């Protein structure tokens, strides 16, 4: 026995979905993928990486692209760089620039009151 | 319905006559679990660049393999996160109650310790405020120095006895965690806690809450309708009157968990991504500098601070 | 303007709000068609079928459901008020520190170098804007902790020893500006012979030129 999840991109763009399976075994629940958080079935795993769109778990993602599909990959944790290292050198700025940027915080809620 | 009911159609169509209570339920249980991944999202995500580690541990005359990932391991943690995660279901899932995998796994979190250590000892704090800036480690220090109101010609008249005392000072934190095993208690009440109450909510199935008997088969095959009625009442009421109190609990630990997670975040900020001002917000003394380590549901900061020493008496005076 | 009005997800977590409470309403209404083991979720009904002393057995159950509801309502709205309060402080705490002075905290009032902050009003919360500074297109210079001159060491006031290639200059750490090492830029402690990695080039003093 398991949950069952369904996994889709919204209903404005696409009917599409796939399914997971909570904890079951692919050969239980009778484009298939085994992965640690169950058994997810109509979407095709690839093995590009991209940022996080729909979230499964174990580092596994989904998300709906290009005629078009659902996918599942192996979510990028950031940009692959590089840092110099040099024991005898040091990086000066030339140049800057002025940036903005928006925070947004709640502050409060709506009052209510009851007549129990 | 299957922790109340079980495989009970009788208790299952009962059920639906006392609200939406179980979907309240599965609303707030949902809640905890999407938090739990943003917390970790906070306070490990904070770089969009992911650095690889210098092809050297020493710097300077300053040694970091203590803090660096060590190759000779399958799991390539560092010696020191190491012994963090050596010091810290069936019965449960049975009942319908089942536990979810996090988004970022401990690889996952691994690489971006790393990436924040490489950054702190190749370029300082520029990588946190903006590019990745190449420094000398010993140059980093001198500014560090400044930071706390120390002429920087001490740091490189005493180069050699300042790395020896960090290189000791290091050395002794990997016995002080291992002969301490009190040292992580701190995430092992979490996880207690959590434990104890998922078991508790497993024996309140064994309780009766004034019925006949605990087993909803065990009354329908002895009572007629009307009596059996009043017996399932009463443990339909109790056991979900006990999932009640079970998410309750939870939504108020979530709220602790959540505040101390954006310290932990803050921290990660102020602390490692630059300089603290903030008197003993970054460790007691002076503040230099920290490093960042992988945990068992937290992160284990390592700060290290410039402490006075051996003062004398001198006579003074407001001005000459 | 432009990002607010193409990404209309960044102002969810005020929405969120509005759509939490709007949801527990709701929901404790609709809880008021529940039996909870009555004959029927009707008061009247109950006390026109049924005589006293059965009536008010049933009438118990319909209140013992709806109170439980409603003790269930407060106490979610406890929870999530605590949740504001703690923003409400943080919003307060910002505005102390980011719009009415300069923060040295690092990504307390945005990403890079903080310069100031303005504040703007929104639904059931507040919106800062944070301006910044941020350094860009940097270049790789030789560099030395120190400079020795007639046997005594030079270290820089506020600023770095860097080589174009050939010439020593002391500059600013943020934003390059190369300046000639003179007697007013540096001060002098110790020898040559304890500063690791220190390098020869002469101090200019601006007073023997005159002399
Ligand atoms: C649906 O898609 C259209 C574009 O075809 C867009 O203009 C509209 O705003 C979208 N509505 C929602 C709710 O996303
Ligand atoms: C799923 O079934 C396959 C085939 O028996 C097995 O090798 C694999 O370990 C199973 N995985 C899980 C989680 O049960
Ligand atoms: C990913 O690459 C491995 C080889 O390392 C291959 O066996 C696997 O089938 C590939 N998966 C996909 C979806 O391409
Ligand atoms: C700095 O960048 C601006 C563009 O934002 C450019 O106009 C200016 O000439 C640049 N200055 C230098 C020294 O590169
Ligand atoms: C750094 O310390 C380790 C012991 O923790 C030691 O084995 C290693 O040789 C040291 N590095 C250098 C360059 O001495
Ligand atoms: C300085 O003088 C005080 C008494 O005024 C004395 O208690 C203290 O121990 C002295 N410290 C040193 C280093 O002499
Ligand atoms: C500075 O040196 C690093 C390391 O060699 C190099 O990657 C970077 O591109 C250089 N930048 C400039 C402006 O030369
Ligand atoms: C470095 O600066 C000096 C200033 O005297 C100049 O003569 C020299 O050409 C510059 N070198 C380079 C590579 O720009
Ligand atoms: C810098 O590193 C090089 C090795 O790449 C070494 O030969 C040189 O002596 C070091 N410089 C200083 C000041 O330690
Ligand atoms: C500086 O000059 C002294 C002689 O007074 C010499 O011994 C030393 O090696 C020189 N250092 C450098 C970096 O040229």
């Amino acid at each position: 026995f398991g949950g069952v999840s369904v996994i889709t991109p919204g209903t404005n763009t696409s009917n599409q979905v796939a399914v997971l399976y909570q904890g079951v075994n692919c050969t239980e629940v009778p484009n298939v993928f085994q992965t640690r958080a169950g058994c997810l079935i109509g979407a095709e795993y690839v093995n590009n990486s991209y940022e996080c769109d729909i979230p499964i778990g174990a580092g596994i993602c989904a998300s709906y692209q290009t005629s078009q599909s659902i996918i599942a990959y192996t979510m990028s944790l950031g940009a692959e760089n590089s840092v110099a290292c040099s024991n005898n050198s040091i990086a000066i700025p030339t140049n800057f620039t002025i940036s903005v940027t928006t925070e947004i915080l709640p502050v409060s809620m709506t009052k209510t009151s009851v007549d129990c | 319905t299957m922790y109340i009911c079980g495989d009970s159609t009788e208790c299952s169509n009962l059920l639906l006559q006392y609200g939406s209570f179980c979907t309240q339920l599965k609303r707030a249980l949902t809640g905890i679990a999407v938090e739990q991944d943003k917390n970790t999202q906070e306070v490990f995500a904070q770089v969009k660049q992911i650095y690889k580690t210098p092809p050297i541990k020493y710097f300077g005359g300053f040694n970091f393999s203590q803090i660096l990932p060590d190759p000779s391991k399958p799991s390539k943690r560092s010696p020191i996160e190491d012994l963090l995660f050596n010091k810290v279901i069936c019965a449960q899932k049975f009942k319908g109650l089942t536990v979810l995998p996090p988004l970022l796994t401990d690889e996952m979190i691994a690489q971006y310790t790393s990436a924040l250590l490489a950054g702190t000892i190749c370029s300082g704090w520029t990588f946190g405020a903006g590019p990745a800036l190449q420094i000398p480690f010993p140059m980093q220090m001198a500014y560090r120095f400044n930071g706390i109101g120390v002429t920087q010609n001490v740091l490189y008249e005493n180069q050699k006895l300042i790395a020896n005392q960090f290189n000791s000072a290091i050395g002794k934190i990997q016995d002080s965690l291992s002969s301490t095993p009190s040292a992580l208690g701190k995430l092992q009440d979490v996880v207690n806690h959590n434990a104890q109450a998922l078991n508790t909510l497993v024996k309140q199935l064994s309780s009766k809450f004034g019925a006949i008997s605990s087993v909803l088969n065990d009354i329908f095959s002895r009572l007629d309708k009307p009596e059996a009625e009043v017996q399932i009442d009463r443990l339909i009421t109790g056991r979900l009157q006990s999932l009640q109190t079970y998410v309750t609990q939870q939504l108020i630990r979530a709220a602790e968990i959540r505040a101390s997670a954006n310290l932990a975040a803050t921290k990660m900020s102020e602390c490692v991504l630059g300089q603290s001002k903030r008197v003993d917000f970054c460790g007691k003394g002076y503040h230099l500098m920290s490093f960042p380590q992988s945990a068992p549901h937290g992160v284990v900061f390592l700060h290290v601070t410039y402490v006075p020493a051996q003062e004398k008496n001198f006579t003074t005076a407001p001005a000459i | 303007q432009d990002s607010l009005s193409s990404t209309p997800s960044a102002l969810g977590k005020l929405q969120d709000v509005v759509n939490h409470n709007a949801q527990a309403l709701n929901t404790l209404v609709k809880q008021l068609s529940s039996k909870f083991g009555a004959i029927s979720s009707v008061l009247n009904d109950i006390f026109s079928r049924l005589d006293k002393p059965e009536a008010e057995v049933q009438i118990d159950r319909l209140i013992t459901g709806r109170l439980q509801s409603l003790q269930t309502y407060v106490t979610q709205q406890l929870i999530r008020a605590a949740e504001i309060r703690a923003s409400a402080n943080l919003a307060a705490t910002k505005m102390s520190e980011c719009v009415l002075g300069q923060s040295k905290r690092v990504d307390f009032c945005g990403k890079g170098y903080h310069l100031m902050s303005f504040p703007q009003s929104a639904p059931h919360g507040v919106v800062f804007l944070h301006v910044t500074y941020v350094p860009a297109q940097e270049k790789n210079f030789t560099t030395a902790p120190a400079i020795c001159h007639d046997g005594k060491a030079h270290f820089p006031r506020e600023g770095v020893f860097v080589s174009n290639g050939t010439h020593w200059f002391v500059t600013q750490r943020n934003f390059y500006e190369p300046q000639i090492i003179t007697t007013d830029n540096t001060f002098v402690s110790g020898n040559c012979d304890v500063v690791i990695g220190i390098v020869n080039n002469t101090v200019y003093d601006p007073l023997q030129p005159e002399l």
